[PDB]
């Protein structure tokens, strides 16, 4: 009931807090008493290479009673039957009141590398590993081939890959900084690189100011829109004139066969975040609805959409624009829609088309002179919001 | 013979080549006219990018072809 | 956490909306993010005739990340293999925010009747059915005879069948309808039947008023509690007696041998709404009360309770007049305990000799005359409670 | 011969007839003292319940033997 | 006058009927085209079981309208 | 609705109510509507020895629809599949809204016994029941022998046990009883038995009054603790001593390998039981402290934690005192730090150095003379704290 | 003099002893019975524990006591 | 300059590489030592994806830079 | 030849015995000096405890030897 639950809690927050690469778990959905464990065939192992998930169930009276803890995914051990059950006894007759199922989870980790054929729930695989070990590994590599390397599973390791790395990206850049004076791209690169820091003097000369966005993959979306938005933060007219396209946007959308419920909640965030900027606040405000996680990013879904929308809609146009055989859904399916998928100029055109808007871009990679030359299409307009390229990455340039 | 390149701004260019032209040749000959940087050029000939290395016919790009002019600017 | 479970919500209110017959999913209990999936071999395809089962696993952040989606059933397809992971890419990368798990639900049925030999799953069965479609198709055939059509699912299956069937039917009819003029039941006839609209005239002539109730299987017992307790909302004495044997017919069934903490709720049921008329509130209220699902059907559930037990009470009685060789409890088990049975003549004398009350119902079938004939089942009482009957369906008759 | 036949509402009523008498022969003679019309009529012997085609000795019903009235009314 | 009936696949038959026509002779004709015993069929229009002895007449079943099958499964 | 949620706390009640011993169910952690069931094998059947898992899914809508029960554990017999589906129909179609989930479990435990070859799901063991009963017998012996013996379940099962057990104890006795005249031993020894009788005359001579403690395993933690502060609810500088080396003693355990987070916990009731006799409050309200569950349990735990402590940091001492090839740390893993387990000589000695405090022990068996003799353990102190030892059993004695 | 012992699946043994007997002689008996090795048996009377070589009249077992058999199971 | 390259498990692998290398080079010699096709490799420095055709020094890859190899699977 | 004993309490015992002296007749020993009652006592020589019937020279016990005494006091 009450302290079990909150012990669970306690208990994810230390496993939280120094999180194993190889072995973690975590609670299912809602569920804080039901948990799944993902464990990673050590290498000089035979289980190298395999993904073995664990199913973990806290009794209602928690520390005092032990977590019943069993693999789901088959494999060979002679501590663990193919029924899923694992011999060791720190989960038995064993377990204190003060044991973390950290330790319950590294003490089953090193049961794979270490077996313990002195009290053997398989009988027969103890006698294999006991006696020959050629089979035992051979056998060994055979299951984890066959039961731990499926295409499920991968994909939930890859996945857990992914957040790792977007989390550490993630403590380590704020979605949108604050206004910076661009002097600060000098520490970024090295002394040594002399080409680089003498295209930064060409982009000092043309720009005062830089605002650095996560390298999260959305990066675009998420400079477009800020920038766009804080661009008619004064601008009468052009605020009016937006929040009439985004608003007829969305009916666009629902009648190209988008699932109205779907998208509506995130034209609502759209459009809230036109209504910050409606009777203007100051710019830190709405930088502070963009630092917000769920808020921007189901801003950038919706920007996303609005591509993808733009895409179809005058798909005949961009056809021949796109590497491949794929058609333009396809495109639009694969390399728009979904999150965190990298973006590309014809995403840049179908966006700006898409809300009627200016941009321009400063690419800045090698020079043969320290230029760095600027893009602005709509064709041959003069754009009021800028961004700065740099390979991989997108960030707002003010004048 | 001459040839064809649609940016994806809707603009359209006419080329001066002969089929022994390279791409990267050619990517210069579009930095003439419309000032972009070869480097930041990605042209397609029927859903198939371009290499630098090969040359107009081994694409088989004929008289009076139509080329696809993209920009590198891919991030995220 | 708590958007992606709101998601999950308008998710489910869109599948109930326009509900597929083939594949439907839906939370299992209490679990919100755990969904079980029952889809139907189609038609024209070897898995014709079986029925498979999914499981869905919404992610804790949702709509960003895909559903995890699995069959529990074996199945023979090169897109999916015997660990159960489907092959279709909007669960993997291709999955945007913005799409439903009806859009899922339906990619996967439409993966069943054609399968996708290009990017397989199974090398195997993807090189059999490239190959040899006899084989695939015959091999197909005989899994689904094994794993899909044992005698679990079928009963999942018919259970899905008949949610839908009174899905529409509770969509279509209320469970109590307002008073109504009878004069509306000259549309639900064709003109070109003349001898039911004479028949209609002729109910015209005793009858003022109608009040309709759904067709769900417990329209007898609904139709019968509502009209008799509307009945006491104005005598002052009745509704003391039906009070008194209502209070003890509790303790009656109780010692009859119903284990008391069940029937206990729904005895509650049944004494609060004889509460929300025992000082008199307008017909309106206590029909709002009718209308509500669960009060409305444990009430139902009670007087099939009264139902089966006046019936083992008098069991002597009614033995002779029961069709088969079933003894009396076993017709009280399976036609009269349980929900959504049919009704018959036994059920009504029974319920109105179990509340000691009259009864009466006007038969409209097919007449030699315009005649509906009434029928009085306490013997020759004066009733003030009356019923219309209509082949398979019961009615509220207002004088 | 004379035969009874018992209602749910517990009245009994006899009847006037011969083991050649047909089902629906009697369900017309029940009409006519109770008069409820024969295809709302179902009446069970001895568990069975009995086919407008049929005659009376075709059940083995004899002299004395007692009926069960029961109406149609199926519905929900 | 022809009607319509949904099966538990969501699979729609199309029959040929009259109003006069009995249930049981209804369930006839799905059994000739399905193969289901009429034993094992149960039909529902608009909510409502249809008893095997009587006409769609009975049970307002107008041109064109929907009917269901459901199956019931023997106990095994 | 929630009245379905509501009924399933109500069934589990009745089934908590009068418990069976063969089959009982129960929710899995958190979640009420999945429950786990577990039947034994009943004796005279092949099934005999054997344990039986069930899983059961309430069905959002309940009663009104049967909940849906399977065997997870392998079984031979005529009416469940190796698929697991049970076959008995008052789950199906039969299923009333007044039947009790343990109405259906014990329906399944007679199924077991009295099989049912008339409506079999497995036509082919009904086939070998019905003709051939030795096979039938030996088979299904076998296959318990199997699937039904695994070294998985036993544990559970004996986990059940030692609950019952337990719990029976638990409505016997209180944690900590209050002060009682120690004539009330005369009682609990019959009037046949001289010699104890007389060793109650002996121990009446030097101690006026006893508490009783629950005979749970822990019944010496739980005494010495709370007569240990009960004992300084009134010396002014013991307190302030006491509390000072129990504040260091947390620190000492996490710089001995001791997990922080957890221990952390239980340091804090043990403190927060300081801080009840910090400024003096009848003993009453600290017994009504310690007469809680998890409070009194938690302080079991620390209690525990450093008397595993002191053994280990003094441990090549204690070395040679402990029986068995057991190091001092496996005897700590085994014999102290989990809860239960019983306690001995060493285990005190331990404690009190922990703690740096005095105890003394009677020791009441079988006396050559009345004399029961006491124990002394810091060596040759004074100590103020008095408990008597029973073979088994331990409690507070009051000069 | 007469004892009572129940297993795990809640049967119950009923044995001859005398206050005077062994523990492991009881557990002897059980064996004797069930086939249980005495090492394999824990014996628990009143929530107590009860030790290999103390006596019944020791832990207060009188006449017609009830006594626990829990199988401590080797860890496999 | 020698860089270093996290895979799915957290093992971490070497590489002897110049800031005017390759990404396609890379996932080459990184293919070398794994055995994992260069197609099946997905390269992350500081959150953004590598292009195959661009050099280490393009993406500010300096001396001892820890890089992502991300597997992109196959749909299957 | 003469022996020792240290008890939990931290305190040490010299005895005065002979190798054929058996193990009661030591505990008794104990019993004289310290007032602990024979079968109270368990007492431990390297591991091993020493049951009552043996002598000293069973247990290999020679001059100046340490055994360790502990109270039976097992409870719970």
């Amino acid at each position: 009931g009450a302290m079990a639950l909150k012990r669970i809690h306690k208990e994810l927050n230390d496993l939280a807090r120094d999180p194993p690469a190889q072995c973690s778990a975590g609670p299912v959905g809602d569920d804080m008493f039901h948990w799944q464990a993902t464990i990673m065939g050590p290498n000089d192992s035979p289980y190298q290479g395999g993904v073995f998930f664990l199913t973990i169930h806290f009794p209602t009276d928690y520390p005092f009673k032990p977590p019943k803890v069993a693999f789901t995914t088959r494999i060979y051990h002679p501590n663990i039957n193919s029924n899923g059950s694992i011999s060791l006894d720190i989960l038995r007759s064993q377990w204190s009141p003060a044991l973390t199922i950290s330790k319950v989870l590294l003490s089953i980790c090193s049961l794979l590398c270490d077996p313990n054929p002195d009290d053997p729930l398989v009988p027969e695989i103890a006698r294999i590993y006991k006696t020959d070990r050629e089979k035992y590994n051979r056998i060994a590599r055979e299951w984890t081939q066959k039961y731990a390397m499926g295409g499920s599973a991968y994909d939930e390791a890859i996945m857990a890959q992914q957040d790792r790395i977007q989390q550490e990206i993630a403590v380590q850049n704020p979605l949108v900084s604050e206004r910076l004076e661009l002097s600060v791209l000098y520490k970024e690169y090295a002394e040594d690189d002399n080409i680089y820091q003498q295209k930064i003097k060409d982009l000092h000369k043309k720009y005062s100011y830089i605002r650095k966005t996560r390298p999260d993959g959305n990066s675009f979306y998420r400079a477009f829109g800020f920038s766009h938005l804080e661009a008619l933060l004064d601008d009468s007219k052009e605020l009016q004139r937006f929040k009439a396209v985004s608003a007829k946007s969305k009916e666009d959308l629902v009648s190209q066969g988008f699932t109205e419920f779907t998208i509506e909640d995130f034209h609502n965030t759209f459009m809230d975040l036109i209504e910050q900027v409606e009777k203007q606040t100051s710019v830190a405000d709405l930088l502070a609805s963009f630092n917000d996680q769920s808020t921007s990013d189901y801003l950038v879904v919706y920007l996303r959409l609005l591509t993808s929308g733009y895409l179809q809609r005058e798909s005949k146009f961009f056809e021949h624009f796109i590497e491949g055989g794929r058609t333009v859904k396809e495109f639009c399916q694969q390399e728009v829609e979904p999150m965190c998928k990298e973006s590309d100029h014809i995403h840049i055109i179908a966006l700006a088309q898409a809300l009627s808007v200016s941009i321009q871009v400063e690419y800045m990679d090698r020079g043969e002179g320290g230029t760095t030359n600027p893009h602005i299409f709509p064709e041959g307009s003069e754009p009021k919001v800028y961004l700065l390229y740099r390979p991989g990455h997108y960030d707002i340039l003010y004048k | 013979m001459q040839i064809f390149v649609k940016t994806l701004t809707g603009k359209t260019i006419t080329l001066e080549v002969e089929p022994s032209d390279t791409i990267e040749n050619v990517k210069a000959k579009i930095q003439d006219k419309e000032g972009i940087p070869p480097d930041q050029q990605r042209l397609i000939f029927a859903g198939k990018q371009l290499e630098d290395g090969r040359t107009l016919s081994d694409y088989n790009i004929q008289k009076e072809s139509t080329l696809h002019l993209v920009l590198r600017l891919r991030g995220g």
